[PDB]
RNA sequence: GACUCGUUCAUACUACAGUGGCCACACCAGAUCCCAUCAGAACUCUGAAGUUAAGCACUGUAAGGCUUGGCUAGUACUGAGGUGGGAGACCGCUCGGGAACACCAGGUGAUGAGUCAU
RNA sequence: GCAGAUGUCCAAAGACAAGCUCAAAGAGAACAGAAAUCUCUUGUAGACUAAAAGGGGAAAAGCUUGUUUGAUUUCUAUUU
RNA sequence: UAGAGGACAGGGCCUUGACCUAUUCUCAAACUCCCAAUAGGUAAAAAGGGCGAAAUAACUCAAUUUGU
């Protein structure tokens, strides 16, 4: 089938909480991490986080390889090092939630699960 | 002393229950002629070109069309008269009557009814009937369904 | 709490099918389908271009109280007669698609010999207005690819140039009508890896097409379309829960 | 001092009395602030036909006067 | 058997299931080019290796909702009359009009123009 | 009479277009806690829309962005 | 206003509550899913309507003959 878990997209974020200075140098970690430019956080500008998808997020997510219990009941999970993994994984056709023109929801049987989620993380 | 625009207006100019959002489509395809009739209806979410409170639910005669917008003849009451006023409002707020649609069809019914008539030089009545007054029936009921009636006690 | 509540779906307002389907607009079609009050019997034809990930189609609407009534039609597809084989989604067959729709209609109007759009690729004719169709606006979009299609068909289609590859550049503009940029697609992947090519342009390959032959299979492509335009009851629904009723009684 | 502030008592009957007037509703209405470019050439097509009937006239009238 | 543009705007929605794909819709492969971002996710472009898992279509549920009919009920309320009753509050009669909530039952769509496939 | 509001405010809080969807909840992630940021799910508006209150609003009338000055000159038919 | 059933907080498996689900007693001039009676509006043909031709126009339309 086409029923594999992949990892859909994988989420850096530091929160510092504060002004430059160290959010710029934590944006330069994420820099020299992932070659794209990171995002900063609100400015009630607190906290800088990036994006990444396929080889990339995967060759990161095995470095972070270095629970039981940090799978959402939506699964997807995460963790921390000071910076914050957050993976969100899901299957094929995630598309249709996503895109403009027909946008619609994906049944529960597609969904991933938590017990999905967690067998798929001790597969890989 | 309030009297804005608006005022009074809370209920009437509510769109109704699962029934908000803005006009289908089909509304700006409604073909108006000169001297149609048309009723005032005002669509509250539309606000440009609202007609005012007192002609929600008028009827009136065309006597301008713009191009998103129709002005139409409306009587009011002022005391002792009646007067035309001419109120401009945008197409939303305007539909085509059904006042004179039986009108319309009676024309043509008669129209055709009155033509083969003539054809076969009958000499007919084509006035509308007024029903009054039923004839005489003989009608039977089988006595197994004639229920006889009485007061009912109280309880 | 339960936000799906007995409540909440008393109160639910559905939007209209289409809106719930993600097809149409239903703010730019009005504004698409209004005509002035004073014009009657002004159709105001709107040309609409839809493409799905496997070909595009094109065809001029005009709105009507029961529905909308399709005066001409053109699918992408149509262009394996035509000559092209391939490549159906084209910026090269979103055009084609446009000028076939351009000219089939000209053709049922009885008006070819009339309105001969231009020759090659650089009375008022029939005006039309594009419908855009959810998708972005974007420069280089193949809803202007069949736009200028129907423009060069004989069609009144109003546009700016903004939107054509490079915000203007004619020079661009036909070599993405010609499908250039395919070619030259083709010419970098089989210059740096022969097998991504391969596996990439099967289908082309299969049609013993060339990288040097898109642009003439588009030429005379243009020229030959020139030339030639089950249900259960209540019955049923009360014995099934009698016998479910009456299993659960033993196996649950 | 105090007086009644308002009251629409007999008002009715008074408007009554003599009667509810009706608007005239006359046949022609004046087009001054109505729809230009439609009014316009419509005086222009009456004055195309006044001018098309009145050279018939004037014919007819001379080879009937001599 | 499908698609595009629509109409009606829940009988059309929602949840949970089951079934299905010649082309077809799609998910899907990719990022040189137009374009797009933190992110080819989206959007845009170029494809055709895979797949009905999903969207999509159809069906099911003593399903919610919605809709129709019944019943609530000639009940509540109410127009006109009364030198009617009653200390009053209120309540009849005469000539008329007539609900709602709830509950019960059926149903869960229909359709205009055009086109593809066989 | 009852509950209130007005003598303002705004080069954007005006104009147009595009993209997006809000409040809130739940689950999950180093520091990080009832609250910081990030991810998903549900979400008919329970947000926001300068201000009183009432209407209207979800591919918007809300949010973000881009470009702007139609907050321009003149004149009608008119509504309160 | 009352209880009934149930996976977070607190104390000693228990209890207190919170919260959730289905119920329950009672209400609104500035509440409304629904919704009367009465009151209100428009229409019910001749200076008009229907159906055709022929003119006119600088309007409208792709249309010197589309439409009005």
């Amino acid at each position: 089938v086409m029923r594999e878990i992949k990892v859909n997209k994988l989420v850096l974020n530091i929160c510092v909480g504060e002004s430059g200075d160290r959010l710029t140098r934590a944006a330069r970690v994420l820099e020299q991490l992932t070659e794209q430019k990171p995002i900063f956080g609100k400015c009630r500008k607190i906290s800088c986080f990036v994006t990444v998808r396929g080889k990339k997020a995967l060759e990161i997510l095995e470095k972070g390889l270095k629970r039981r219990k940090n799978f959402s009941d939506t699964g997807n999970f995460g963790f921390g090092i000071g910076m914050d993994f957050y993976v969100h994984l899901s299957r094929s056709g995630y598309r249709v939630t996503r895109r403009t023109r027909r946008r619609s929801k994906i049944s529960k049987t597609h969904k991933v699960t938590k017990e999905d989620a967690m067998k798929w993380f001790q597969t890989k | 002393k309030s009297r804005g625009k608006r005022s009074g207006t809370r209920y009437k100019f509510s769109k109704k229950f699962r029934k908000h959002g803005e006009c289908t489509a089909n509304k700006y395809l409604e073909k108006l002629n000169y001297g149609d009739y048309v009723d005032i209806v005002c669509d509250s979410t539309q606000q440009k070109g609202m007609p005012f409170n007192y002609y929600h639910g008028k009827t009136g005669k065309i006597f301008h069309i713009t191009k998103r917008g129709v002005g139409v003849l409306v009587n009011k009451r002022v005391k002792h008269r009646i007067e035309q006023k001419k109120v401009c409002v945008r197409i939303e707020h305007v539909r085509k009557s059904r006042c004179n649609e039986d009108f319309l069809l009676r024309k043509i019914k008669n129209a055709e009814l009155i033509k083969e008539a003539k054809l076969k030089n009958e000499h007919i009545n084509i006035k509308r009937k007024t029903e009054g007054p039923k004839p005489a029936a003989m009608i039977k009921v089988p006595p197994s369904k004639i229920i006889t009636i009485e007061p009912l006690p109280f309880y | 709490k339960v936000v799906k509540n007995k409540a909440y779906f008393k109160r639910y307002q559905v939007k209209y099918r289409r809106r719930r389907e993600g097809k149409t607009d239903y703010r730019a079609r009005k504004a698409l389908i209004l005509q002035d009050k004073n014009k009657y019997n002004a159709q105001k034809l709107r040309f609409v271009v839809r493409k799905t990930n496997s070909q595009v189609i094109c065809q001029i609407a005009c709105a009507h109280i029961e529905g909308d009534k399709i005066l001409a039609e053109a699918k992408s597809k149509e262009l394996i007669r035509y000559g092209i084989p391939v490549g159906l989604k084209n910026y090269a067959a979103a055009y084609a698609t446009g000028l076939l729709c351009a000219r089939r209609f000209l053709k049922s109007l009885n008006l070819d010999t009339q309105f001969l759009g231009v020759e090659k690729v650089t009375r008022k004719p029939i005006k039309a207005f594009l419908d855009v169709g959810i998708t972005r606006t974007t420069t280089g979009n193949r809803v202007f690819a069949a736009l200028k299609g129907a423009c060069d068909g004989g069609l009144n289609i109003p546009h700016g140039n903004n939107r054509f590859p490079g915000s203007f550049n004619p020079e661009q503009l036909r070599k993405n009508i010609l499908g250039i940029h395919v070619a030259e697609y083709m010419k970098t992947l089989q210059e740096e890896d022969n097998d991504k090519y391969k596996t990439h342009f099967n289908d082309y390959l299969k049609n013993n097409i060339g990288a040097d032959d898109i642009e003439q299979m588009y030429l005379n492509a243009h020229e030959k379309i020139r030339q030639n335009p089950k249900k259960l009851n209540a019955k049923l629904r009360k014995k099934r829960v009698k016998e479910k009723l009456a299993l659960y009684v033993e196996k649950l | 001092a105090k007086s009644k502030n308002h009251t629409n008592h007999n008002q009715n009957r008074k408007a009554h009395k003599n009667g509810i007037k009706k608007p005239k509703k006359h046949k022609f209405m004046s087009r001054k602030g109505l729809d230009p470019n439609f009014f316009r050439n419509q005086k222009y097509c009456l004055k195309g036909i006044q001018k098309k009937k009145k050279e018939l006239k004037l014919k007819a009238k001379q080879e009937k006067n001599n």
